[PDB]
């Protein structure tokens, strides 16, 4: 699985509404409604199939 | 809605449907029913209603 550091961002994620539709989106430790009201420190993306 | 967004019909969710179209309150008493309707609400060429 591929790990990718993420830094110096602004987590808009409204751009994802336009095209991509996600079957599952589960967040642990954070309620998803608050994801706009926060700043994230050590962000890694672990990608695979 | 589409199938992938049925998860968004729930308290405390976010996404297209849960922010721009239909929002449920946190202190929600009641319940949600959803069923696939491909043989009714989808036609060849695609319903755009
Ligand atoms: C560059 C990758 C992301 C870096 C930021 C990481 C985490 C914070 C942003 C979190 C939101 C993840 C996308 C959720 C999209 C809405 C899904 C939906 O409601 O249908």
């Amino acid at each position: 699985w591929n790990r990718k550091r993420i830094s110096n961002c602004v987590a808009d994620y409204s751009v994802l509404y336009n095209s991509a539709s996600f079957s599952t989106f589960k967040c642990y430790g954070v309620s998803p409604t608050k994801l706009n009201d926060l700043c994230f420190t050590n962000v890694y993306a672990d990608s695979f199939v | 809605i589409r199938g992938d967004e049925v998860r968004q019909i729930a308290p405390g969710q976010t996404g297209k449907i849960a922010d721009y179209n239909y929002k449920l309150p946190c202190d929600f008493t009641g319940c949600v029913i959803a069923w696939n309707s491909n043989n009714l609400d989808s036609k060849v060429g695609g319903n755009y209603n």
